[PDB]
């Protein structure tokens, strides 16, 4: 290898002689030979990115691509040679551009090193992948450069370095969006995101995902878990951001939470504890989470116009457009929560009492009822010839099996509770 | 047996049976007293127990003539299967189809390019080729499988010499 | 023969049979492209389709449908009317179906098998539709009844004696 | 193994051609390999190759000789061999190479039955680990021969043996 940095050396002037005044191959030729497909001294990749960027330097880049296209073709020293300087032409490359981003967008699908996959430097392969991508979009491309961008997981990385790989995973996840399939960012997404739990954790790495895992919960519009991501790093950003900046994450999250339908994880979700982190509102928030026990249905329009700061106005961090995807989805959310107490509380009731209290009409009533009906949550009675709904009872469970025998528990419980401490109380007392 | 009886339904598969095929045919000493009795037992127990079948008696066989009759009787083994098919190209096809599912190939690896290739052959071998191309790209560092990659497993495997 | 299979197995049902043999066949026909006349794959895909569909489940339905491959990145008014359908199937309505049915009606008439079948198989829907919002009690008028389905009445009185 | 697999360097096609198909298959979760076969003239660095292959990878070399796995002795098979296999299974990595298998492997005679018996049986009991589902985990088996022909062909088959392994 002394002839590979001496020639070199040699060839260095030789190549700077017409370098200053083609030599390309005098560099080339040296190692062309010497290394090409089969090690003479070998060299430094460095004699070849010499040769490369003596080539770089002086021709077009878009010479030294077609130039390196072929050279690549040979061999290099190792497939991993020259794509080293095939890497430094990008940026290169784009230390000029447009028709040096064609060179590229030419120096780009020459061979894959640069987007895409023949050797495994996706360190490199990924990036230009994004960086065209990045003009792609730019570009308007958007399939294509998602597209070039599709394979990550796959090809590319065995991630053997996620946080390089997650971030296009993330930007795969991202144009997914543009895209508009979750399916891509789904692989992606339910791959990675508890390693970033088992990184040192990094909440970039989660809340930029998280963010992704936002909006892929956006598009999703499933509110328990919409806000269960969220719940997730927003534990995170207590920790990691204030409380301040937090708070709308969860002035979002319960609000997604009653954005949801309901959950039962959202029943234990009620109270927390600092929650009403007990600076905003916030409040109304879970007062409506606690406007549920007490849940009324005169109150749905009153409450709409009680809240709508951001409350029932929320395009920030909720895709409502209108209030609807809060207030209608709430609509039969409140309404929903309404049967559960009305549920409860009525024995019996007519349907006007109902639309009454429901302020609403027979049919939405109707179905709401037959909603739950064909829920089976609640109980009801079809009965237009009353125009009441007996909110009935399973009277069949025959009960006294179980009620006779907790009338039985009662005693099973009272002597037996009650029983055991009497004695012993006014003992325990003595005296 | 039994155990699947008393675990009916059931299955009972034997790897290549043949092993306890042949018993003493003459006197044989040690170790062939058994594979009488074994198979006696078997034959006994194939020959001797119910038609309710929650549980099949499954055999693998290369070599069936180390065998008997008694195997073969009716009511007992009934179901001869066997294992081969002239692989029509099709089911080369499916094979194919098979594993380059499970498998990355650049845009040289083919199907149809060696389902001319190939005729009158065995999956297993066919199993092999896929993936014994599938080392080779990676034997020759290839992130992506071509079809000189499954030529040459192909190439190396139509013969072994 | 799978399609034919199908034929057969549309009238008799096993939907599986006819579904399966449309199935292979369409995967056939989705590999054998423009050798095939073309849309008799989604042909055979909207009776595979149907079939699953008369058979009533959806989700394979749906996943055909849904992967593009199964759905050969390809749809028609058939398919979106074994769509509606399902979700009309699915919504336990009479109208649900009337709605997809009168609109679609060109590729959804235009298979007789559908044409045949589904009318019939969406007479069901009336009892179908009917337990889809159930019920009522020892009172009640058809025409809560058929407000209850918001139809009419006249049909209605064969509706409700069958039991 | 004892030397490198550059000691007895001039097989260097096999050398490396088992290495990739042996070592690496390990360190590259992207079928792991079934079998290796060595034929040829033992030792010429032939035997030597196992210690010089079981040196390379870091596996623990298990050394098969045949006729002790079923002396006399008028049983002991899979108990044998799966302490090979279970040992090297919880061992492994481990190499399992087994000499020049013919006396426990080939497909035997008449097929008849010498205690020949005992042999398809122990023939089999590697079949029965190879095309049955139990993997090389991190214990890889080297099978040898000096002669090829002289084994079952089923054992040759992929399942059991995906390399045939020459030594000209």
């Amino acid at each position: 290898a002394p002839i590979k940095a001496d020639k070199d050396y040699s060839q260095i002037l030789k190549e700077e002689f017409p370098k200053i005044d083609n030599s390309a191959l005098d560099q080339l030729l040296v190692l062309e030979k010497k290394t090409r497909q089969a090690s003479d001294l070998a060299s430094s990749k460095e004699v070849l990115a010499k040769i490369v960027d003596l080539l770089a330097s002086r021709n077009k880049w878009d010479d030294l691509n077609e130039q390196l296209t072929l050279l690549s073709k040979k061999h290099g020293q190792l497939k991993l040679s020259i794509q080293y300087m095939i890497q430094k032409v990008m940026e290169y490359l784009k230390s000029s551009k447009s028709l040096d981003l064609n060179t590229r967008i030419s120096v780009i699908e020459t061979i894959r090193v640069v987007t895409e996959n023949k050797i495994f430097v996706e360190v490199e392969r990924a990036r230009v992948t994004k960086d065209l991508v990045e003009i792609k979009k730019e570009e308007g491309k958007i399939d294509e450069a998602a597209d070039i961008l599709c394979e990550l997981q796959v090809e590319t990385y065995g991630s053997m370095e996620m946080s390089e790989k997650i971030q296009f995973i993330l930007e795969q996840m991202e144009l997914s969006i543009l895209k508009g399939d979750y399916s891509q960012a789904t692989v992606l997404s339910r791959k990675i995101l508890k390693k970033t739990f088992k990184n040192p954790k990094y909440e970039s790495l989660k809340l930029e995902y998280y963010n992704l895992l936002v909006k892929i919960s956006l598009h999703k519009r499933e509110y328990l878990e919409v806000a269960q991501y969220l719940q997730e790093i927003y534990q995170t950003d207590a920790i990691k951001s204030d409380e301040a900046k937090w708070k709308p994450v969860l002035s979002h999250i319960v609000y997604f939470l009653v954005l949801s339908p309901y959950g039962n994880l959202q029943n234990d979700l009620i109270h927390k504890i600092q929650n009403d982190n007990n600076l905003k509102k916030l409040e109304s928030q879970e007062s409506l989470v606690k406007l549920f026990t007490t849940n009324e249905l005169m109150r749905w329009p009153i409450v709409q116009k009680t809240y709508e700061p951001v409350l029932n106005e929320d395009d920030l961090a909720f895709g409502g457009e209108a209030n609807k995807h809060h207030w209608e989805d709430l609509q039969k959310r409140v309404i929903e929560h309404n049967l559960r107490v009305i549920s409860e509380y009525y024995s019996r009731i007519t349907l006007l009492r109902l639309n009454e209290l429901l302020d609403l009409t027979e049919s939405q009533t109707e179905t709401y009822i037959s909603d739950l009906v064909n829920q089976g949550i609640i109980y009801a009675k079809v009965n237009r010839p009353a125009k009441i709904v007996n909110f009935e009872k399973p009277k069949n469970s025959s009960q006294l099996l179980n009620e006779w025998s907790h009338n039985v528990d009662e005693l099973l419980e009272h002597i037996e509770t009650i029983g055991h401490l009497i004695t012993k109380e006014e003992i325990m007392h003595g005296l | 047996f039994r155990l699947a009886r008393e675990n009916a339904p059931s299955i009972i598969f034997i790897d290549e049976v043949d092993s306890i095929a042949t018993k003493r045919f003459d006197a044989q000493t040690g170790s062939d007293r058994e594979v009488q009795r074994i198979l006696i037992e078997l034959l006994t127990q194939m020959d001797g127990f119910d038609q309710s079948t929650n549980v099949k008696v499954i055999m693998a066989t290369n070599r069936a003539d180390t065998l008997d009759p008694a195997l073969l009787r009716p009511g007992r083994l009934d179901r001869k299967i066997e294992f081969p098919s002239l692989r029509d190209r099709r089911e080369r096809r499916l094979i194919f189809g098979t594993i380059a599912s499970k498998m990355s190939l650049a845009p040289e690896a083919d199907l149809d390019s060696l389902i001319i290739r190939n005729d009158s052959l065995s999956g297993a071998v066919i199993a092999a080729i896929m993936q014994e191309a599938g080392l080779r790209a990676v034997r020759k560092n290839r992130y992506v499988i071509l079809q000189s990659d499954l030529e040459e497993a192909y190439a190396t495997q139509v013969k072994t010499d | 023969l799978d399609l034919m299979s199908g034929i057969l197995h549309c009238e008799d049902k096993d939907y599986k049979t006819a579904f399966s043999y449309f199935f292979e066949s369409f995967e056939s026909y989705h590999n054998l492209t423009t050798h095939n006349s073309y849309e008799k794959a989604c042909q055979v895909l909207k009776y595979m389709l149907l079939s699953k569909i008369m058979l009533n489940l959806i989700d394979d339905v749906k996943n055909i449908l849904n992967a593009k491959y199964t759905k050969e990145t390809y749809q028609s008014r058939g398919i979106d009317a074994m769509k509606a359908v399902a979700e009309a199937y699915n919504n336990r309505s009479l109208l649900d179906f009337n709605t997809a049915l009168k609109q679609y009606e060109k590729e959804l008439m235009g298979d007789e098998l559908t044409r045949s079948h589904f009318n019939a198989l969406y007479d069901t829907l009336l009892e179908s539709n009917l337990c889809k919002i159930i019920e009522p009690f020892e009172c009640v008028e058809i025409s809560h009844i058929s407000k209850i389905i918001g139809l009419d009445t006249q049909q209605v009185e064969g509706k409700l004696s069958q039991m | 193994g004892e030397i490198t697999f550059d000691g007895i360097g001039g097989l260097t096609e096999q050398i490396r051609e088992l290495r990739e198909v042996i070592e690496l298959p390990l360190k590259n979760p992207e079928k792991p390999p079934k079998g290796v076969l060595l034929y040829g003239p033992p030792g010429t660095g032939k035997t030597l190759l196992a210690k010089a292959v079981a040196a390379t990878i870091g596996a623990n070399f298990i050394f098969s000789p045949a006729s002790g796995i079923v002396d006399k002795y008028i049983g002991e098979s899979a108990r044998i061999i799966r302490e090979m296999f279970a040992y090297a299974k919880e061992h492994e990595p481990c190499i399992i190479f087994m000499d020049e298998v013919d006396a426990i492997g080939g497909r035997r005679f008449s097929e008849g039955t010498s205690a020949d018996r005992e042999i398809q049986r122990t023939l089999m009991e590697l079949l029965t680990q190879m095309d049955g589902f139990d993997n090389l985990g991190q214990t890889k088996i080297i099978m040898a021969t000096n002669r090829p022909d002289t084994l079952d062909p089923a054992l040759l088959r992929p399942g059991r043996l995906d390399r045939k392994v020459e030594i000209p």
